[PDB]
RNA sequence: AAGAACCUUACCUGGUCUUGACAUCCACGGAAGUUUUCAGAGAUGAGAAUGUGCCUUCGGGAACCGUGAGACAGGUGCUGCAUGGCUGUCGUCAGCUCGUGUUGUGAAAUGUUGGGUUAAGUCCCGCAACGAGCGCAACCCUUAUCCUUUGUUGCCAGCGGUCCGGCCGGGAACUCAAAGGAGACUGCCAGUGAUAAACUGGAGGAAGGUGGGGAUGACGUCAAGUCAUCAUGGCCCUUACGACCAGGGCUACACACGUGCUACAAUGGCGCAUACAAAGAGAAGCGACCUCGCGAGAGCAAGCGGACCUCAUAAAGUGCGUCGUAGUCCGGAUUGGAGUCUGCAACUCGACUCCAUGAAGUCGGAAUCGCUAGUAAUCGUGGAUCAGAAUGCCACGGUGAAUAC
RNA sequence: AGGAGGUAAAAAUGUUCAAA
RNA sequence: CGCGGGGUGGAGCAGCCUGGUAGCUCGUCGGGCUCAUAACCCGAAGGUCGUCGGUUCAAAUCCGGCCCCCGCAACCA
C-alpha cells in the first residue's frame, strides 16, 4: 500500500517509546506524529495521538500495528 | 504576496541546497537494496534529523515578481499575469501572440 | 424550550490533567457526574478518548474487572454539570418552587427530569444542571432543603 | 478593457522586442529576471533623465544596454561619469560586464512614454489634467505625428467617482497592423490615488 | 440557411456495386467513423437479400426501397397565425433519403443477431411492404389524408 | 486553481516571537562559514569543538552574523460603489463620432437618411450637405498549388554493394525542412443591372469570389469582476488582523445543482494476429536495449540537452476465432487482500499494479445542449501545472456523416 | 399598377433611496 | 335531563353504511420554464383515522364509556 521498505515513523516518537519501554507502561504519550506506524513493542501503551486540537488517547493492542496512528484519532467531527 | 512568504520560500531554497543537495544520499544509496541491515534503518531514521524543509518537494516555487503561487510558469519564472504583462511590453525575447 | 455548548467549550479544555498531562480528549461520564472537588479516576475508551468516571465508583470498578490496566489518573486543572433529585410531597406549584428559586439564582436548567407518579402523594422530581461556582451549590442546598413540599433536594449521584 | 495591447500585436511586424537576446530554459528565466532587474534599477535612477525605453541585448555572457532618452547629457552625469557609475551597478546586478550604450531620442514629444510621463509629471504637479492632455496633443500634431490619442482615468481632479477621458488627432489605425502605433503607459500617483495615462502615436507603415 | 442558398455536397459512389445511393445508404447507418463496418453491414444485408429474394441487389434493393419511399409529407407550416398541419409534395432527394432513414430506423429496432441480418429481414418485409418502415410511411399517408383538407 | 499529503495555506487548535520572517539607517560585540549533543512536535532553547582570508591611509576591510535602541517594518485586514492596470460582456454586432456648412428660438437634426448592393454607414448613384476619424475590409500568422535557394541527424528514385534494414557506396530528382518568391485581381467571357456598384453562370485555375482557420473586439453598457497577482488613495491592526512552527482543515455529508468521465452492449465485449498519424517534451530530465517481476516497477546501463537519442508497437480500423441478447464473457462502482513509485511522510489524503470482489445501470420525466464541415460524431497521441497527483484545461492528428425546402 | 375578399387562444408582477 | 349527527394527512372532504387493502383538491417538499416571482410542466413524501376499552383472526369501519363539535328538543306549567 505504501513504502516498500521500512515501516516509517518519526524518531522523536521512537525514542519516546523506547524511553517508555524500559520505564514501563505508564503516563500517556504526547505524540503529534499521526504519520508514524505502530511497532509491536508499543502494545498496552496508552499513547495519545494529537487530533488537530484534541490530543485523544488510544490504548494500543496487538492489531494496532501496521495501521498508522492517525487512524485512531478521527479528525472531523460529524453529527 | 506577503514579503514573509517570499522570504519563507528563499529560506526553503537555502536549506534546500545546504543539505540534500549533497545529502540526498541517505534515501539514495543507503535506502537501496544492498544494506537492508540496521544501516538502511539508520538512513530512514537520520533523514528526519534534517530540518523539515530543505527537501525539494517543499519548494512551492512562486513567480519571480508578484510571487503568486498559482499559474506559475517554470519557463519564465513568471506568473501568467506578469509573463503576459511583460510579453506585451515587448520584454520577453521572441514571444508574439501565436496564431497557428 | 431552553434545552453542545459544553462539548464545544469543554473542547477549550484545561479541565482535566491525566497522569501529568491535559489536552486529552475526555468527557465526564453519565454514571457519577464527577465534581471539581473530590478529584477523579479516569478510564480510556477505545474511541472518544478518556472517559472520566469520577473517583471511586462501581461501573469504573467493573472496568477494573475487565481491563483495569487501561484505567488512568487525573485531577481538574480548572462545579459545571450535575444532577439533583428532589422527591417531594405532591406539588401544588412546587414545580415553580424549584424554578422560583432557580430563576435569577442563575444556574442552568436542563434537568427536566421530573416524574410524578408513585402510589402516595410524593412526586419524584430530578434536575440536571450546569451550576458554575462551587459556592453556588451550597446556597441551593440550603434554599432547597427548606421547601415545605420538599422532603429531599440534594446531590443525586 | 479589451483592446489588445498595440505594442504586442505588432511585435513580429514593426516593433522590435525591447529585450533582444537568447538562451534556454536551463538559464532562461535567470536572464529574463536579471534583465528586469537592470531595467528596474535604471527606471529608478534615470526617471529623472527622461528615458524613453531600455533595450537590452545579451551577447557572449556580456550584457549590453541600449538606452533611449531625450536628454543624454543628464543621463551621462559628466564625461560618462554617471554612465560608468551605472555600468558598475549594472554588471553588479548581473555578475557580468555590461556595455551600457546610451542612444538619444531627439523628438521628446514623438515618443509615447516621454509624453505619457510628461502628463503624469503634470498630474504630479497637480496641474489640471485636461490642460496637460490638450497640451501634449497639440505638441504631437504640430510635430508631424500623423496620429495621436491620449487617455487619463481615475479620480483626476479628485472627483468622487473615477472618469476616463481621451483626445485624438489624426488617423490611429490600431487594426492596420503595419501602422507604427507607438503606445505607452505611466501610472500617475496623486493624493487621491493612482490615475491612468495612456498614449498612442501613429507615424508610418511600410 | 437564412440566406446562403448553398449548393449540395457531391459524394463518392459505392466501391462494390456502382450505386452512389448505395454509398449514401451506408452513411445513413455509419455511426461514428466506423464506415468500414457500416459498409460491411450493408453488403451483408444485400447479399442475404439477394439470397432469399434470389434477385440482383442493385435493384433487389429498390423494389424494397420504393415501398417506404414517401409521396407527401406534413411539415407544420403555420399560415395565418395559429398553427396546424399541412401536407406537401416531398422532394425526390428527400424522398429516397427519408425513405432510407426510416428503413434503417425500424432496422435499428427489431434487433436480432446481426445488425445486417435483422436489416435483411427488414428489406424483405419492405419488399412485401409489411415492414415497420412502410407502416411508418403509411402513417405519413394518413397524416396526408386527414389533413388533405389543407393547402 | 496551468494540478490542497507537509509545503502550498490565506483557515482552525495548540505551543511560540516581538524592531521582528522581509528592508535601510545608527551603535555595540563579532569573519562568514563549518561540526556536533541534549530537550522539545517543531519553532526554538541550552552547551561544545572548528573557522577567524586579499584595505591593511589598519575605529579597521567589503560581506555576513548576533545584540541594543528607535525611526520603522508587516497585513491574503475592509473598502472593485475611492482607484490604475487588467478582464467578461453585449459582440466580430456594424455600428459609433467629429470639423466647418446648413435647418431649427431650443433640446437637437441633417452628414449616417433615400434606390439599389454587400459578410459591412462595403460600394455606386441621388441628396444641404462637404470632408475627416474610430471601426468593415485589407496589412499579420497559419493552410491550400507551383518555382528558386541549400541537403544533415532529412529523403533516397535511378545507379552500383547487400546480413534486402536507405543497411552501404552513391544521388539532389522526390518526400520534407525551412528561407525567398509566384499565384487570385470579380482579372476573362456570357448574362443581369440606370452606359454604376454589384449580383448570376461558366472558362481556366491547387485555389473563386471574405477559399479554410486564427489574430485583431468600435463609441460604449453593466457604478459587472478582481483592492487576493500587482500597484494604489482612504480607512483599519501594529507585545497583533503581524512573524515561526506542529497537528489539523481546504477532501467534511440527510440533501440540491452546473460541467465531465464511464456504461447500459451484438455497427459490441473478449482472445490471437495485423496496417496506417500528426503534434509535441526532455538535464539534480528524457532514460534505449539486456536481466529479474503476473504487473505497477526493480537492477544495470548506452544514447540525448535533440529532423539522429527517449517517451514510442497509436486507437479505432483489418483478418481469423469466440461469446449469441442474458444483467449476461455487458458494466465497472464498491470492497478485502497483497504490492509498486513518488516524497521527511501516503491514516485523515496520492497515484498506479496484481488476485479477488463485482453494485446502479437494459438508452433515462418535465426540460434542455452543441453542431453545416474534414464539422457533428467517434479514436487515441501529446503538453503546461508537476516530487508525485487528469475523467480538467490546452494542444495534435486518425476515422468520418446527416441535413438545411 | 384599379380594385376587392383572407390574416395572430391565453401570457400577471418587479421593496426603499441613489451620483461630473 | 333528552334525542340525532360528526372528529380521517398541515385545510376541506371522501372511504364507515354492508369488517381485511384510506382516495380526491389545495397545501408542504424536490426538479423545470423565467432575468426574477407567480402561473404553468415533471416528480415525491405526508394520515398511530378524537381517546380509552371492548367485540374479532383482523376494527378507519362493528360495540360501549369519555372529551370535543354541530343539530333537534326542552311543551301543558
Amino acid at each position: 500500500r505504501s513504502l516498500k521498505k521500512g515501516p516509517f515513523i518519526d524518531l522523536h516518537l521512537l525514542k519516546k517509546v523506547e524511553k517508555a519501554v524500559e520505564s514501563g507502561d505508564k503516563k500517556p504519550l504526547r505524540t503529534w506524529s499521526r504519520r508514524s506506524t505502530i511497532f509491536p513493542n508499543m502494545i498496552g501503551l496508552t499513547i495519545a495521538v494529537h487530533n488537530g486540537r484534541q490530543h485523544v488517547p488510544v490504548f494500543v493492542t496487538d492489531e494496532m500495528v501496521g495501521h498508522k496512528l492517525g487512524e485512531f484519532a478521527p479528525t472531523r467531527t460529524y453529527r | 504576496a506577503k514579503q514573509s512568504m517570499k522570504a519563507r520560500e528563499v529560506k526553503r531554497v537555502a536549506l534546500a541546497d545546504k543539505y540534500f543537495a549533497k545529502r540526498a544520499e541517505l534515501k539514495a544509496i543507503i535506502s537501496d537494496v544492498n544494506a537492508s541491515d540496521e544501516d538502511r534503518w539508520n538512513a530512514v531514521l537520520k533523514l528526519q534529523t534534517l530540518p523539515r524543509d530543505s527537501s525539494p518537494s517543499r519548494q512551492r516555487n512562486r513567480c519571480r515578481q508578484t510571487g503568486r503561487p498559482h499559474g506559475f510558469l517554470r519557463k519564465f519564472g513568471l506568473s501568467r499575469i506578469k509573463v503576459r504583462e511583460a510579453a506585451m511590453r515587448g520584454e520577453i525575447p521572441g514571444l508574439k501572440k501565436a496564431s497557428w | 424550550q431552553l434545552q453542545y455548548t459544553p462539548q464545544n467549550r469543554s473542547k477549550d479544555n484545561g479541565r482535566v490533567v491525566v497522569e501529568g498531562v491535559g489536552n486529552l480528549m475526555h468527557h465526564i461520564a453519565r454514571c457519577c457526574q464527577p465534581i471539581p472537588g473530590d478529584e477523579i479516576v479516569g478510564f480510556i475508551t477505545q474511541g472518544r478518548g478518556i472517559s472520566v468516571h469520577r473517583a471511586d465508583c462501581e461501573q469504573l470498578a467493573e472496568l477494573r474487572s475487565h481491563a483495569p490496566e487501561r484505567i488512568v489518573d487525573a485531577v481538574w486543572g480548572e462545579g459545571y454539570s450535575l444532577v439533583v433529585r428532589v422527591v417531594a410531597n405532591d406539588r401544588s406549584g412546587l414545580l415553580r418552587d424549584i424554578t422560583t428559586i432557580l430563576a435569577n439564582e442563575k444556574v442552568n436548567v436542563l434537568g427536566v427530569a421530573s416524574r410524578s407518579d408513585t402510589k402516595q402523594q410524593l412526586a419524584t422530581i430530578d434536575m440536571t444542571i450546569e451550576i458554575y461556582n462551587l459556592q453556588v451549590l451550597g446556597r441551593v442546598l440550603g434554599k432547597l432543603n427548606q421547601v415545605p413540599d420538599v422532603i429531599d433536594a440534594r446531590r443525586l449521584h | 478593457g479589451q483592446k489588445v495591447h498595440p505594442n504586442g500585436i505588432r511585435l513580429g511586424i514593426v516593433k522590435p522586442w525591447n529585450s533582444t537576446w537568447f538562451a534556454n530554459t536551463k538559464e532562461f528565466a535567470d536572464n529574463l529576471d536579471s534583465d528586469f532587474k537592470v531595467r528596474q534599477y535604471l527606471t529608478k535612477e534615470l526617471a529623472k533623465a527622461s528615458v524613453s525605453r531600455i533595450v537590452i541585448e545579451r551577447p557572449a555572457k556580456s550584457i549590453r544596454v541600449t538606452i533611449h532618452t531625450a536628454r543624454p547629457g543628464i543621463v551621462i552625469g559628466k564625461k560618462g561619469e554617471d554612465v560608468e557609475k551605472l555600468r558598475k551597478v549594472v554588471a553588479d546586478i548581473a555578475g557580468v560586464p555590461a556595455q551600457i550604450n546610451i542612444a538619444e531620442v531627439r523628438k521628446p514629444e514623438l515618443d509615447a512614454k516621454l509624453v505619457a510621463d510628461s502628463i503624469t509629471s503634470q498630474l504630479e504637479r497637480r496641474v489640471m489634467f485636461r490642460r496637460a492632455m490638450k497640451r501634449a496633443v497639440q505638441n504631437a500634431m504640430r510635430l508631424g505625428a500623423k496620429g495621436i490619442k491620449v487617455e487619463v482615468s481615475g479620480r483626476l481632479g479628485g472627483a468622487e467617482i473615477a472618469r476616463t477621458e481621451w483626445y485624438r488627432e489624426g488617423r490611429v489605425p490600431l487594426h492596420t497592423l503595419r501602422a507604427d502605433i507607438d503606445y505607452n503607459t505611466s501610472e500617475a500617483h496623486t493624493t487621491y490615488g493612482v490615475i491612468g495615462v495612456k498614449v498612442w502615436i501613429f507615424k508610418g507603415e511600410i | 440557411p437564412r440566406r446562403r442558398v448553398i449548393g449540395q455536397r457531391k459524394i463518392l459512389p459505392d466501391p462494390k456495386f456502382g450505386s452512389e445511393l448505395l454509398a449514401k445508404f451506408v452513411n445513413i447507418l455509419m455511426v461514428d467513423g466506423k464506415k468500414s463496418t457500416a459498409e460491411s453491414i450493408v453488403y451483408s444485408a444485400l447479399e442475404t437479400l439477394a439470397q432469399r429474394s434470389g434477385k440482383s441487389e442493385l435493384e433487389a434493393f429498390e423494389v424494397a426501397l420504393e415501398n417506404v419511399r414517401p409521396t407527401v409529407e406534413v411539415k407544420s407550416r403555420r399560415v395565418g397565425g395559429s398553427t396546424y398541419q399541412v401536407p406537401v409534395e416531398v422532394r425526390p432527394v428527400r424522398r429516397n433519403a427519408l425513405a432510407m432513414r426510416w428503413i434503417v430506423e425500424a432496422a435499428r429496432k427489431r434487433g436480432d443477431k446481426s445488425m445486417a441480418l435483422r436489416l435483411a429481414n427488414e428489406l424483405s418485409d419492405a419488399a412485401e411492404n409489411k415492414g415497420t418502415a412502410v407502416k411508418k410511411r403509411e402513417d405519413v399517408h394518413r397524416m396526408a389524408e386527414a389533413n388533405k383538407a389543407f393547402a
